[PDB]
């Protein structure tokens, strides 16, 4: 709701903390964002539906330095606002300007609905939340590269859940020519306060997945993630 | 690979100056550039990392600057323990580089070296080889000439020298020097010495000995 | 008290195999990366190769690759490089290092071990011979390096002088080691030097008298 204006305030505001992408029309990127899911229906939307948005958005970031999540937003957000030079999803143009956001068009209309949208589980799949979200999760697993870090909730019952996003677009979308590593770090709620939680079933998964890529898989725990920052 | 230029290859300054040294970088590294320190013999010590930040127990007096391909540390008042080679260490990028090493000499007032002369053991004499050995002790500067001379005669092509490595606690060096002969030869000389010049001294202090008196 | 301390030592020969080792304590070994670092004598250092805190993610320096294997036993708390395919240019003095980074990637380096030289030859071991005022030990024709000389099993340190050996031209090293003492201490104290030359299993005590 104030959805476009709120899109265009955040491409301004991300053009001026990052004079990189100052080479940006917010109004263009608005136009493509829009151009997106407008007058379709709202469970037909496809990924090539985004990708003038993807294109307006591509950016230049060192790709060793990106940190992956899963079920852990607000952790890896607090670490990438003090390790200065890594970043989550969240830290590019798209990921900072969709962010905790619901949109959703009509078909046969130029209306935007403001009075409901469907719910990935309880409607349909292929909304464009969840299409947008999917896309650019891919894309920004594809530009990873060298050693590849991932957050993960090890109180969540299911430390790798295959059904997350980052288990199901995230882990197949990293490219093996660029990324030799992918080093999992299981962050302690309390949860198990002395086992080994890399010795998960979950992440014992994860590392068989990874490893069918050609990619090698590291995991680390983080007892107290307080003293960690 | 990036390679890593350390710009001044050596340096003799007095303790109390300040050694500032260079670290140029052929692509950029940004930050990401550390420090060591390596006396001799010993392992690396961690002094800068990550370009500015000084490791845990590291003097303040030791501080890093620069960015992109241009990097210094600084030395700000030297003292004689300091003597070491300094290397730059970058990470921006697999694999991780070091530079070849600045070496830097603590510089100090000249010292005279003490000359000494060690005929052959009986036991070596007694096994077929002779080895005289000649030792400078604790001089500065570090050139100092060594000649060998037997019955009158310069030799020439039987003897090695070997120099101690800066002392850090009064800056000196020590020479040692060997001539080896065949015991048959050995024997059939007498009067043994060993010539040296060096800054310090006047004139050339020879030390000597008599075979078999 | 954080310590790393390399194993055994080696001399090899061209196209033989060895496997240092480095044990680690005062830190939680399996929350870091670590790395063998190399340095040629008289050369500066190169990085061989890096391993992560779980030993899944390794990295290795272009010369090495496909003869050497960086290895780790948690558990153990050990550090393991694998060197098979050994050239002469792989002599060196092989460091353990310890990443100060929390995380895999490009490593810089907080804490290093001792060392251990590792040497690539044809050559056999063969044991050396021993034999103000100045005395000392000429410790003659022993390969390969290194040697150690004390004095007095440790009590003597001021004023001790061991010298860089040499290469003499028959392809052994010699060294001397040196003390200057009062000359009038001659008659009172006794000085016995202890070489070890650990490749070849050699303890000797030497007392030189006057």
């Amino acid at each position: 709701k104030r959805f476009p204006e709120t899109v265009l305030a955040r491409c301004v505001k991300y053009t001026e903390i990052h004079p990189e992408m100052r080479h940006v029309d917010c109004q263009s990127v608005w136009d493509a964002f829009k151009g997106a899911f407008i007058s379709k229906h709202p469970c037909n939307i496809t990924e090539e539906d985004y990708q003038p948005l993807m294109k307006l958005g591509t950016q230049t970031v060192p790709c060793n330095k990106i940190l992956l999540w899963s079920r852990i937003k607000d952790l890896a957000h607090q670490f990438t606002q003090v390790q200065r030079d890594m970043f989550t999803l969240e830290d590019t143009l798209l990921g900072y300007l969709a962010d905790d956001l619901t949109w959703c068009g009509e078909f046969n209309t130029s209306k935007i609905n403001y009075q409901s949208c469907p719910d990935w589980r309880k409607d349909c799949s292929n909304n464009p939340v969840s299409v947008f979200w999917k896309t650019v999760s891919r894309r920004f697993a594809e530009a990873a590269c060298d050693v590849v870090h991932v957050m993960l909730n090890g109180s969540r019952s299911k430390i790798f859940d295959k059904n997350s996003t980052f288990g199901s677009v995230e882990v197949h979308n990293l490219q093996p020519e660029k990324v030799q590593t992918l080093e999992a770090w299981v962050i302690h709620g309390g949860r198990e306060d002395s086992r080994d939680l890399c010795q998960d079933p979950t992440i014992k998964e994860l590392e068989s997945i990874i490893s069918k890529r050609n990619i090698q898989f590291s995991c680390k725990n983080i007892y107290r993630p307080d003293k960690f920052l | 690979e990036i390679v890593l230029t350390q710009s001044p290859a050596t340096l003799s300054l007095s303790p109390g100056e300040r050694a500032t040294l260079s670290c140029r970088a052929s692509q950029s590294v940004s930050s990401y550039l550390a420090w060591y320190q390596q006396k001799p013999g010993q392992a690396p010590r961690l002094l800068i990392y990550d370009a500015s930040n000084r490791a845990t127990g590291i003097p303040a007096r030791f501080s890093g600057s620069g960015s992109g391909t241009d990097f210094t540390l600084t030395i700000s008042s030297l003292e004689p323990e300091d003597f070491a080679v300094y290397y730059c260490q970058q990470r921006s990028n697999w694999p991780p580089t070091f530079g070849q090493g600045t070496k830097v000499e603590i510089k100090r007032t000249v010292a005279a070296p003490s000359v000494f002369i060690f005929p052959p053991s009986d036991e070596q004499l007694k096994s077929g080889t002779a080895s005289v050995v000649c030792l400078l002790n604790n001089f500065y500067p570090r050139e100092a000439k060594v000649q060998w001379k037997v019955d009158n005669a310069l030799q020439s092509g039987n003897s090695q020298e070997s120099v101690t490595e800066q002392d850090s606690k009064d800056s000196t060096y020590s020479l040692s020097s060997t001539l080896t002969l065949s015991k048959a030869d050995y024997e059939k000389h007498k009067v043994y010495a060993c010539e040296v010049t060096h800054q310090g001294l006047s004139s050339p202090v020879t030390k000597s000995f008599n075979r078999g008196e | 008290e954080v310590q790393l301390l390399e194993s055994g030592g080696g001399l090899v020969q061209p196209g033989g195999s060895l496997r240092l080792s480095c044990a680690v304590s005062g830190f939680t070994f399996n929350s870091f990366a670590m790395s063998w670092v190399r340095q040629a004598p008289g050369k500066g250092l190169e990085w061989v190769s890096a391993i992560s805190g779980s030993g899944g993610g390794t990295y290795y320096a272009d010369s090495v690759k496909g003869r050497f294997t960086i290895s780790r036993d948690n558990s153990k708390n050990t550090l393991y490089l694998q060197m098979n395919s050994l050239r002469a240019e792989d002599t060196a003095v092989y460091f353990c290092a310890k990443d100060k980074i929390l995380w895999f990637g490009e490593p810089v380096f907080d804490y290093w071990g001792q060392g251990t030289l590792v040497t690539v030859s044809s050559a056999s071991t063969k044991g050396p011979s021993v034999f103000t005022a100045a005395l000392g030990c000429l410790v003659k024709d022993y390969f390969p390096e290194p040697v150690t000389v004390s004095w007095n099993s440790g009590a003597l340190t001021s004023g001790v002088h061991t010298f860089p050996a040499v290469l003499q031209s028959s392809g052994l090293y010699s060294l001397s080691s040196v003390v200057t003492v009062p000359s009038s201490s001659l008659g009172t104290q006794t000085y016995i030097c202890n070489v070890n030359h650990k490749p070849s299993n050699t303890k000797v005590d030497k007392r030189v008298e006057p």
